[PDB]
């Protein structure tokens, strides 16, 4: 047997990097997985050498990382990296996870798979959240109080919750400093997580694009799939170095390069492009509890898809009526992002309200009444009887 | 270190009158300190045998002592793990202790060697 | 190891899937195959094809999108000048 | 090395609050911030130790609030920008009599008396070598040792020549409550509050010992028999071997 | 033991007696050490020396 | 099959905590490893506890660590949880060891196992070291000074790589920050480790008393050996809370209790207990390359064992000669400690220098020798002629 | 699943050992066992039997090294006092 297969630890990555059986008609979008792995190792890295520069102390953690940008020999591109790294982490990951809506990768056998995705998902998010928090800008601040308030809405135990995650009266220096601390904890916790990932992928492999069986037909990971997935990394590398190199600043915001001010919430104040969508739905119920619940509730519901869709064949490609409302549902999306960096103002107010609705109709109405349908086209359409 | 190796240099002593009276007396006295024949086992028991070597020995040991060496086994990691040696009369005796195994052992060793020296051989025109 | 539950795929040898019989396949090596510059002119045409059986699924929920996003932006510009302080006045509160 | 570089070994004196299940003597704890506050505080600084820690220890807030007040401390500049002092306040820290390194060397002959906060943790004997220094100074050296001009003689210093003088004698406090304020019983005193300021938890954190070993204890022997009670089967196996027929 | 029979009868205690039980616990418990240990402790507490300092 | 076999994530759980057969006959001796578990998790929890209200600032971190015993609710139980907490780790970590060395663990086939083993050893006394120094008392001023310097001792490129690990001129705020970065790190490589560490255990399982197979009688891990291990998890806490609550500072140094001082080394200077071994190993050598390379040198000579051990059987059970020097080889071990903790004067240097040569030829010398010897004896106190 | 190496262990219904034929085992319900008091007279009484037939190979080691230990620890304390500053002179520089 070849060393690579007999090795105790070789053959892991034998089994999952090299001979690793991979359906012959995979598209470019199979690739935003290996990205984000990048993406991770990206982060870790660039996170871990700024950690070396960086002073938690609400007093110095804005200074701490003026220090990094211009005292620190490459310290810019270290911060650039991370700050610009965070935005493509999760504009590939919503690429990952709509490549899944579309294909059906959500589905038997693979809701294991997406679950722990969905675990991933919010794990990010907070991650993210606290990493912003760090900077102790304008927006650093203002987010850190608003988030960690989102628990006051639990009855009760509410307000109590909020003063045990601020470590005082407000958001202050206990804050900030477990806040760092916790930002270097959840990264290693997604990376184990993206283990269980790889784990549930593993037993029963990646679909593809036709939706049916990939078995009479498989290709090796190696050379086919490693050189291919080569291909989107440099293309990430390169959009990424434009950022990072020419335009730093254009995903993030001018109020962050202002030091955390406890008396003054900006006018201009906007979240992080990413939390748009989410934000945009918390503001569209006019009731503080159930304005939190929903926004909860908006990604808990990705736990659903996989009993709405009542069709009995795996992706859209071969449904027009899913295809076309599933591009409903991504542009409402993208609706739902815009109107989150819109004031709260008339014709938007109810936009938002409407696009909330839609978003989860979606998962609740319209996949399992579309599914339906098709399924009796499909049918109708061809059985002479 | 091979058992053609040992068995060599023990040879040598055990045929040597001068060094056999000197140094067996003191390999005994090892053996019953060591103790393994209070646990029922014999030395042949003892062999590290996750090697080709032994694998090999083991397999062509005839059926009925290798049935016997089960036993000596499972019953002394019995007996080690409550503590206790077994009762005098199970003891294996010095006429027992016998090198069952060693002759499946070296022939295997002599095997392997042979195929080593052929695998390697230089020639001459 | 331990038994392991069974799946819908297996590996090299035993993939999982039907038994295979009558099809033949053909392939030539990448290293006597034309120095893949010739890309062009031989099948350039062939793209659009590819983008012009889809972008109707694509392009009419952006149209729908992006004419509900500006409609709603003008109106919004009109409620907030001088001109709209009238209705501004009504719809708001 | 030698003796008088080793330092003299502190004797085992019979503190009250030596051994698993003894708190602080706290009258005795009360009586050594006298002597702190009186004989010690004009050289040594207790910047770790914040009033309202004194509270529910060893004074009342009263009695901690006035004690605080006697001090200023930076405030907050008026509306014009100009600085200004405060008395302090609970939340503050115990002064310190220098604001720098340099005035506490040029006050001490180019010496720096430490800060008290934790020196009997920091240092090999704890509370036994902080009480044999301050009454192990003899009226003179032993014969035959030339003391640095500045120097002071004690045994249990390492080196055996000390830039501070001894400063303990008889009655030259008088305790609140009474109490013959001899050099050992204040020495006693305020070796006791030292400990206290290094180690503030040392009466809860004995306290909940008792229970975690109680707790540890009674679990260590139920998991034995537990797990002889698992394993009785296996224990007592009994085998038994038939050579087969060929 | 018919101690034992008569509160659980053959059966192992359950989860929720024991969580229970745990509770009923922590406060007796507590309460016991600190009691002993206070007792242990008479004259040298600050509650104690409070009494005494009255002038 | 039952759902403990054939879910995905519980099968491995099964594998390696349930079903896996374990020889019938291991002793107490064989506990030490889920205790080192138990170690590595008190270690971490404690840390990222603490880390909530630390800060690295070489101005701010000794004062942090007091701000954490007094200020901290439960501080002072956190912080005397992971002092002694690293004490308990070496004391297991070395019984671990011992026990590697005494049954023959380390031969094959379980080199690779032996080798991690190594590797986990390196990382765990580099990670003691790191979290000393974020103390930054003056053990731990002096400890980063002397052991960044050790790879001065490497020619040419030497002082430029301490220049490089202190970030500046001497040891100063830019080393402590990263030193606590890097303290926080490695945690999470070691754990790393420690699953190649099982990866490796688990393809042949673990060895016993005897040093013979154990595939004749296995007992399933599940009820026996969690029980049993639960046993010294209780012994393992009891101690460690005997010391954490009663005498928590006596493994320790009171240096460390006065801020570290650039311009002062204190006369009473030692390193911590674990490290006193190779400390003196190293002052044994009168010059400095030699010094650094015969102290790594002494724990590289761990990863010669399998090929220096001569003996056709497994472990010193039933070796009257190779047991009486592994007894030798362990006080020599505990010499070599007090040695250290004594000052370089002359019973004492000649002691350390003839302590250090017994401890590397037991490695290369008296073990090849006695256990070829004791392979004759066994054969010639039998066999006839 | 991929294949991976042989070794000398296997699992439950095929642990890697030899076939096994004529011995039988006999095992008692740890519930129907005396409710434990082994722990006072069977461990009490078999105690110290793991100490004197082992305590010969740790306590001669022990024993040298204490001896080797105490012997150049009281030389130290001679050379360094008053009486073996003669000596001290000499064996040092
Ligand atoms: C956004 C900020 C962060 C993200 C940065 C990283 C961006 C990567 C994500 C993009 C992605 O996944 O796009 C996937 C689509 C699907 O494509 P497909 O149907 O599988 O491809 C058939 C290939 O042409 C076969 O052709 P090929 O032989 O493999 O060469 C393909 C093409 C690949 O180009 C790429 O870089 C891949 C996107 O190279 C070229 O000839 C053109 C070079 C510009 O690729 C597309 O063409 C997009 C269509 C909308
Ligand atoms: C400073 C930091 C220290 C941190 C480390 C703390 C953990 C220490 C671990 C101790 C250890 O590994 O020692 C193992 C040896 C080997 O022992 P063995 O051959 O496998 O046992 C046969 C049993 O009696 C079987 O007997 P058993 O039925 O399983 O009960 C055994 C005994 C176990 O006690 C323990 O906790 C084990 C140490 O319970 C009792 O009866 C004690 C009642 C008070 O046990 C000994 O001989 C101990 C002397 C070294
Ligand atoms: C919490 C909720 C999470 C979900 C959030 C979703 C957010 C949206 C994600 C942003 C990007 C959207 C990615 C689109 C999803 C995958 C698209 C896809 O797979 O398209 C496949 C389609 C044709 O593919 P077929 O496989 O069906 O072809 C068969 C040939 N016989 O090919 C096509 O349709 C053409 C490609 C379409 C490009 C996508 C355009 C939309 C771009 C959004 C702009 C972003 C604004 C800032
Ligand atoms: C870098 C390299 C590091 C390695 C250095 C070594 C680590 C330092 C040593 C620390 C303690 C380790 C002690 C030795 C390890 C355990 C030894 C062992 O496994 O002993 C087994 C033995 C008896 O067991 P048997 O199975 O052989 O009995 C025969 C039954 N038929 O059991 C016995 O013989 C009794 C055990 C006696 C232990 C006494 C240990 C003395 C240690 C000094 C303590 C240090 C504090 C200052
Ligand atoms: C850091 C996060 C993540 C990493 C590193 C990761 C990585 C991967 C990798 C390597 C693959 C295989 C190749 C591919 O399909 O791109 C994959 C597949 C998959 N992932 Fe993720 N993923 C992450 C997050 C998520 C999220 C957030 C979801 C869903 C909410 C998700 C859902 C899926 C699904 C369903 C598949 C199977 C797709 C198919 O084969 O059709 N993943 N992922
Ligand atoms: C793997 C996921 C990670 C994500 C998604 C992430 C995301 C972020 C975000 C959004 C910021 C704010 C960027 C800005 O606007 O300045 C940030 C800051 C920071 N992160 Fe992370 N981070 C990750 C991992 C890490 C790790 C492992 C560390 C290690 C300690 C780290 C250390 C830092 C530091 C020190 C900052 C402050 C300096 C800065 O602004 O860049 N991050 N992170
Ligand atoms: C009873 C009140 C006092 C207490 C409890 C006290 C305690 C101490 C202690 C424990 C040390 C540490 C010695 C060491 O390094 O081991 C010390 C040092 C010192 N003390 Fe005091 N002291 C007191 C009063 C004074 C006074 C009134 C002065 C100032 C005139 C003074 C000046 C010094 C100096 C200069 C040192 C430096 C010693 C050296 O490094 O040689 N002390 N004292
Ligand atoms: C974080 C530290 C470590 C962890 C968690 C760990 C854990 C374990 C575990 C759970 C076992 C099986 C049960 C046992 O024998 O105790 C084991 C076995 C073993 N480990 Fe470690 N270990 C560590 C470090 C080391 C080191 C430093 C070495 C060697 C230099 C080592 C050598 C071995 C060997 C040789 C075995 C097999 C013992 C046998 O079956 O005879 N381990 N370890
Ligand atoms: C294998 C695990 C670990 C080991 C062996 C270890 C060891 C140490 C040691 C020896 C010290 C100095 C102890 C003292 O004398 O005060 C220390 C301090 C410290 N460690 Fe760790 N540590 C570990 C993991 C962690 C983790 C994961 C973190 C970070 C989340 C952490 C954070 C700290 C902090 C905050 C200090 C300073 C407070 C203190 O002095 O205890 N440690 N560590
Ligand atoms: C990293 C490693 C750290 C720890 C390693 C130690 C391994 C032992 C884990 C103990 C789990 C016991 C579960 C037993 C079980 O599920 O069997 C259940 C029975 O469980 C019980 O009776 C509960 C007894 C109380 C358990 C004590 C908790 C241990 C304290 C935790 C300290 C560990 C840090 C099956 O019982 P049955 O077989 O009779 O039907
Ligand atoms: C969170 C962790 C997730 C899972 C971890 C597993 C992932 C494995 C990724 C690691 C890839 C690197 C593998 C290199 C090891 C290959 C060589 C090898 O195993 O040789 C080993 C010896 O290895 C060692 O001594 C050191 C181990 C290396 C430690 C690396 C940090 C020989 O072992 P061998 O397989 O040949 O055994 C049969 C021969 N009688
Ligand atoms: C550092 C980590 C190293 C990586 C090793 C990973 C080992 C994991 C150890 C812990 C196992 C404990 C959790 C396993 C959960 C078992 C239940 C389960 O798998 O149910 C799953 C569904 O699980 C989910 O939806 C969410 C799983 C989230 C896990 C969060 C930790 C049922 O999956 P099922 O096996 O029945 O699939 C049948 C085929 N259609
Ligand atoms: C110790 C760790 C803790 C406490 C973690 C808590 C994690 C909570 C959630 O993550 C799972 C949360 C981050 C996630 O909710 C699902 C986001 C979508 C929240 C979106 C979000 O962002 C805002 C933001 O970023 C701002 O910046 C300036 C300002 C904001 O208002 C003005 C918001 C805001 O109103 C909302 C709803
Ligand atoms: C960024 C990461 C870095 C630089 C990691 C470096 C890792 C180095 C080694 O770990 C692999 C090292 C810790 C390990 O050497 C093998 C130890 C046995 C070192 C033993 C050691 O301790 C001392 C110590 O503790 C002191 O305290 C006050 C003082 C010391 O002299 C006065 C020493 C000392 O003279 C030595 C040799
Ligand atoms: O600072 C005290 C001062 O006293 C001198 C006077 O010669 O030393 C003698 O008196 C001291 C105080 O009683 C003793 O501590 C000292 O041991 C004794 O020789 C000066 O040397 C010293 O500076």
């Amino acid at each position: 047997m070849a060393f690579r297969k007999s090795n105790v630890y070789l053959s892991l990555v034998n089994s999952y990097i090299i001979d690793s059986p991979q359906p012959s008609s995979i598209n470019y979008w199979w690739n935003m997985g290996s990205l984000l792995g990048l993406c991770l190792v990206i982060q870790i890295v660039t996170g871990i050498f700024m950690a070396m520069h960086y002073s938690s102390n609400i007093e110095l953690a804005f200074s701490s990382v003026e220090h990094i940008m211009r005292d620190v020999h490459n310290g810019y591109i270290l911060r650039y990296l991370h700050a610009n790294g965070a935005s493509f982490f999760f504009m590939v990951m919503f690429m990952h996870m709509a490549k899944g809506l579309y294909y059906g990768s959500y589905r038997s056998p693979r809701v294991t798979l997406w679950n722990v995705g969905v675990i991933i998902f919010i794990l990010t998010i907070a991650t993210a959240f606290l990493g912003y928090c760090c900077v102790y800008g304008q927006m650093s601040h203002w987010g850190a109080t608003v988030i960690t308030n989102l628990f006051s809405a639990i009855p009760f135990v509410g307000n109590d919750i909020v003063s045990w995650l601020w470590g005082g009266f407000s958001v202050s220096n206990p804050t900030i400093q477990r806040f760092f601390a916790l930002h270097y904890l959840v990264p290693f916790i997604i990376a184990a997580m993206v283990i269980m990932h790889l784990m549930a992928l593993h037993i029963h492999g990646s679909s593809n694009p036709l939706g049916i069986t990939g078995n009479l037909d498989r290709i090796p990971m190696h050379s086919y799939f490693i050189f291919k997935d080569l291909v989107t990394v440099f293309l990430f590398m390169l959009i990424l170095a434009l950022f990072v190199f020419y335009s730093p600043n254009t995903l993030g915001h001018p109020d962050n390069y202002i030091p955390g001010n406890p008396l003054v919430t900006p006018a201009s104040i906007v979240p992080e492009w990413y939390l748009l969508p989410f934000y945009a739905i918390l503001r569209s119920i006019p009731d503080k509890l159930l304005g939190v619940i929903t926004m909860f509730a908006a990604i808990l519901v990705l736990l659903v898809l996989p009993f709405t869709d009542r069709s009995v064949v795996r992706g859209n490609t071969f449904k027009v009526l899913s295809k076309f409302f599933f591009f409903i549902f991504v542009f409402n999306f993208v609706l739902l992002g815009q109107i989150g960096a819109c004031h709260v103002e008339v014709p938007y107010v109810l936009m938002g309200q409407i696009a909330t609705f839609i978003y989860f109709a979606y998962f609740l109405i319209i996949v399992p009444v579309i599914s339906t349908i098709e399924n009796v086209l499909f049918y109708i359409g061809r059985v002479n009887k | 270190q091979s058992f053609t190796s040992i068995a060599r240099i023990g040879d040598y002593i055990l045929k040597s009158p001068v060094l056999s009276k000197l140094c067996v007396p003191v390999a005994n006295q090892f053996i019953n300190l060591a103790g393994y024949k209070k646990l029922g086992l014999k030395f042949d028991d003892l062999i590290a045998e996750e090697n080709p070597i032994m694998q090999t020995a083991l397999r062509r040991l005839p059926e009925d002592e290798s049935y016997a060496r089960a036993y000596r086994i499972i019953r002394a990691h019995q007996t080690e793990l409550t503590h206790h040696l077994l009762p005098r009369n199970e003891w294996i005796k010095a006429q027992e202790d016998v090198p069952y195994l060693l002759p499946y052992i070296l022939e295997a060793e002599a095997a392997a060697k042979e195929k080593d020296e052929l695998d390697n051989i230089e020639v001459s025109k | 190891g331990p038994p392991s539950g069974k799946t819908y795929m297996g590996w090299w040898g035993h993939m999982g899937g039907p038994k295979q019989k009558g099809i033949t396949s053909y392939a030539v090596s990448p290293y006597a195959q034309k120095p893949l510059q010739g890309i062009f002119h031989n099948a350039v045409f062939n793209s659009f094809r590819r983008f012009k059986s889809q972008f109707l699924y694509v392009l009419i929920p952006a149209g729908i999108y992006w004419y509900w996003w500006k409609n709603g932006n003008e109106y919004n510009e009109f409620l907030y000048s001088k001109a709209g302080r009238e209705e501004l006045e009504r719809v708001n509160v | 090395m030698t003796a008088a570089e080793h330092g003299l070994h502190a004797p085992a004196y019979a503190w009250s609050h030596n051994g698993p299940f003894e708190t602080f003597d706290h009258a005795s704890i009360r009586r050594g911030y006298q002597v702190y506050r009186e004989v010690c505080a004009a050289c040594h600084s207790l910047d770790r130790v914040a009033w309202r820690t004194l509270v529910g220890v060893s004074h009342t807030n009263e009695e901690v609030r006035n004690m605080a007040e006697e001090f200023e401390y930076d405030d907050e500049p008026d509306e014009q920008g100009n600085p200004k002092k405060r008395p302090g306040k609970l939340s503050d820290y115990i002064p310190g009599p220098y604001p720098n390194e340099q005035a506490a060397r040029a006050a001490n002959q180019g010496a720096l008396p430490p800060d008290l906060s934790l020196i009997v943790k920091a240092r090999h004997g704890g509370c036994d070598y902080i009480f044999s220094l301050l009454t192990g100074y003899p009226d003179e050296p032993p014969a035959g040792v030339a003391l640095p001009p500045g120097s002071n003689y004690n045994p249990y210093f390492p080196g055996g020549s000390i830039a501070m003088a001894r400063v303990l004698f008889d009655d030259m406090v008088e305790y609140e409550d009474g109490t013959p304020a001899t050099t050992s019983q204040m020495a006693k005193d305020v070796t006791t509050f030292l400990n206290w300021c290094a180690e503030p938890e040392h009466d809860e954190r004995k306290r909940l010992g008792l229970k975690t070993v109680i707790i540890l204890s009674s679990l260590y022997l139920l998991s034995i028999w537990v797990k002889k009670f698992k394993w009785a089967g296996i224990k007592t196996r009994k085998f038994v071997f038939n050579p087969p027929k060929p | 033991s018919s101690l034992y029979k008569t509160f659980f009868k053959r059966n192992a205690v359950f989860v929720g007696t024991i969580f229970a039980g745990a509770f009923v616990f922590q406060t007796v418990f507590d309460t016991a050490i600190t009691s002993w240990y206070e007792n242990h402790n008479k004259g040298k507490l600050w509650k104690d020396v409070k009494a005494r300092i009255a002038a």
